[PDB]
DNA sequence: TCGAGAATCCCGGTGCCGAGGCCGCTCAATTGGTCGTAGACAGCTCTAGCACCGCTTAAACGCACGTACGCGCTGTCCCCCGCGTTTTAACCGCCAAGGGGATTACTCCCTAGTCTCCAGGCACGTGTCAGATATATACATCCGA
DNA sequence: TCGGATGTATATATCTGACACGTGCCTGGAGACTAGGGAGTAATCCCCTTGGCGGTTAAAACGCGGGGGACAGCGCGTACGTGCGTTTAAGCGGTGCTAGAGCTGTCTACGACCAATTGAGCGGCCTCGGCACCGGGATTCTCGA
């Protein structure tokens, strides 16, 4: 069979971080994979439009941050911006 | 023994708002899907997943429409659901508008 | 060469920075992709996944269940004000509806 | 073929009970059948357009998912 | 002392304002409201005139369409007067509550 | 700074007349002011986000057009 | 060389095939763009422009005007079923609305 | 100033073809330019999605035709497909 | 308030199939160097956004009256609900056939890329003629009477 | 059922400013190639889709009695529409200043590209325990006294 990639491994890692005893089923994992893909395409498309508006060829952390602020509602946007900024700072430090 | 004309209806409301099953029979829905698809392309095949996705989407759409329809019926100081409520909900949503 | 270290480990994430970078570079989004864009996007995706999974696990525990089923995901999303706003035009298969009977319908 | 009559009155009543409806008029079933037929026609037309573009004779679940996402009715759990 | 019955001038105004394309809100109060709202997002903000004009066009179109939706809810309940409950039902069915 | 009262009652009556409304309740005006404040808050938030991204101090008509397109409210005649 | 002929002349179009090709190539849509894609897109755009402009010119004639204004475009779009479906979530600036009063509100 | 391009002369050419005696204002031409850009973006984005779905790296007239079929309603799609096919055939023959 | 009786729920055994863990292995991500151009930065310039300022005057505001409408109450009656019996076909467990989805190899034609060049399109400048703006007239409609 | 009176449409001047045309230039599209890889075209494999059959029984269809809700009058009070007089900022036209939007020139550092290497993730294979299902008794809601 051909190799079809998904987010199941990372979703399960996050689940075991949050609820170490709780498991997940096949259909719930399909729903979670669909959710991750949907949000990825949303943020990436918004960032692509932002880069096109300002006449730039590069999608940067600024574009992703602005797209997250535009798309995510309220406190979700604030916490996601905190998470992304922390991750980029940690990555640049190392 | 005989229950009054609203008790069993409320019991079924509680029962079907607690479950996640599909409420339409699968074979009639599949036949309807194939019959509708006959008008776009002849000699068509369907994956079981395709018909299952169509049924999930159709049932979700109908349940949401019935929620809006119930809101419209309650707006008119009624408890019975009527076709004009369906039409008002579909017009405000933007479907028949 | 030096021993390979994944970019997710450098960023401290469990979502793939390299795969997300490849998806951005092969998705027809821009001519170029910056070095911090995949890190930011992976962090945001992991945060959202963690939020939904936490709420769904709470629902599963409430229903005396060990496993998450689509019903628990629907219960988690529809009972959160912001996750319901994000997934507003989204249908979750085998999720059902929230129990809600209008007050005028009661005896 | 009158296969729209296979969506019976008890089935529509169950769909109404899940939606919270307590009392139903006798003319609701034909209206519901019409609404369901129109919705299915739109989705199936889009799915078949996707199917013929791919040069296929089989309608896949991904075609349905793309057709629904076009309609603004994203569905999770089938790809 | 000539007097028109209640509703005659209302229908005259309906026809007059459905026949025209002008903006029905005074421009200076709307500009002040827009600047006041934007003060909470960034200080010392400047606005192009076309930006405020675009905002006013969009706001007026939205409000007009919402009033058309509200009138249908008022008529559904067998009324001619639009009430806040009609606005609430219209915005709930639309998906804006 | 109480600029929401500059959307007067006659203006709301005119906007209702263009919407085909014959009779209006007395509590409609406050509800309409709240609705308009919510709508304007959302659109202006998006437009100012677009302006901040461009490292600009002036909110342009394109920012408003993009902000409206984000909500699903495409507007013709102001650029895009 | 040779006398240059625009690709909108070889296709019998009044819309720019070359500019549409450049906008497709520099718009982040696909890695490559075919030779007939700009021609097809320009033909579709020209057809849509022509039909909306025909309806708008009819509306201008009905109002006894020699120029098209946004009101005529709005009347054309909202009076055509397919154009109204295509532009259902679109606001035309200074287009007004369609004259319509409900029957229950009429005096009787 | 700098050169800012628009579909102003082409919309005017089409208008002269359709109604040879009427003109157009600046705001109506702005609306027409916005309409052309909006529909161009809709069709191009649909064709981009279609090519991505089928794992093709080229946008061809088949992608444009299917995007037109999916986006345009009813008779609009049929007549636009006819016009596009006529244009492509004439271009290829010439 | 108070008992039959019915429906949902809550405990105990069964067993079973799907989730979770393990193992090759393969390809996609990582590491280490160039290259060249996208963008960061500094400076100029010169729109256009902002802040008074006075005058009309159009629109907003406040009030008074009354009338049409919103809302509550009452009665009919018929339509929908609940329940019992009969009938139908959905569903489940197998079985068989083959159409078509999916993958692999080869090669050719079609698209990207480069240089030359010149003509299409854009910015500018200008005039005139649709159209906005009075103004008087002519009707179309509304409301007692 | 006819007379007033009110609001809106129509026809004729009359300026005016915006649209349509003409000109110069410049930059982006066309002409003429070259190179390489995307996809079109065969072939093959085997999966999963379609068609068929039988038995159970769950659900649907039909019918019947009755109660309660939809709906049509009827009345009453109030609150919103219409109209008039007073007030107030909106709109307009000019004026001055300068903030910042926009463009240009340098230059550098960051992302694309490429080649080699290896380990993370994916497909396939078990296995047992969480849950679906079965049965019985406790609990609770309903409804006729």
């Amino acid at each position: 069979k051909t190799r079809k990639e998904s987010y199941a491994i990372y979703v399960y890692k996050v689940l075991k971080q949050v609820h170490p005893d709780t498991g997940i089923s096949s259909k719930a994992m399909s729903i979670m994979n669909s959710f991750v893909n949907d949000v990825f395409e949303r943020i990436a498309g918004e960032a692509s439009r932002l880069a096109h508006y300002n006449k730039r060829s590069t999608i940067t952390s600024r574009e992703i941050q602005t797209a997250v602020r535009l798309l995510l509602p309220g406190e979700l946007a604030k916490h996601a911006v905190s998470e992304g900024t922390k991750a980029v700072t940690k990555y640049t430090s190392a | 023994h005989r229950y009054r004309p609203g008790t069993v209806a409320l019991r079924e409301i509680r029962r079907y708002q607690k479950s996640t099953e599909l409420l339409i029979r699968k074979l009639p829905f599949q036949r309807l899907v194939r019959e509708i698809a006959q008008d776009f392309k002849t000699d068509l095949r369907f994956q079981s997943s395709a018909v299952m996705a169509l049924q999930e989407a159709s049932e979700a759409y109908l349940v949401a429409l019935f929620e809006d329809t119930n809101l419209c019926a309650i707006h008119a100081k009624r408890v019975t659901i009527m076709p004009k409520d369906i039409q008002l909900a579909r017009r405000i949503r933007g479907e028949r508008a | 060469r030096a021993k390979a270290k994944t970019r997710s480990s450098r960023a401290g994430l469990q979502f793939p920075v390299g795969r997300v970078h490849r998806l951005l570079r092969k998705g027809n989004y821009a001519e170029r992709v910056g070095a911090g864009a995949p890190v930011y996007l992976a962090a945001v995706l992991e945060y959202l996944t963690a939020e939904i999974l936490e709420l769904a696990g709470n629902a599963a525990r409430d229903n005396k269940k060990t496993r998450i089923i689509p019903r628990h995901l629907q219960l988690a999303v529809r009972n959160d004000e912001e996750l319901n706003k994000l997934l507003g035009r989204v249908t979750i298969a085998q999720g059902g509806v929230l129990p809600n009977i209008q007050s005028v319908l009661l005896p | 073929r009158d296969n729209i009559q296979g969506i019976t009155k008890p089935a529509i009543r169950r769909l109404a009970r899940r939606g919270g409806v307590k009392r139903i008029s006798g003319l609701i079933y034909e209206e519901t059948r019409g609404v369901l037929k129109v919705f299915l026609e739109n989705v199936i037309r889009d799915a078949v357009t996707y199917t013929e573009h791919a040069k296929r004779k089989t309608v896949t679940a991904m075609d349905v998912v793309y057709a629904l996402k076009r309609q603004g009715r994203t569905l999770y759990g089938f790809g």
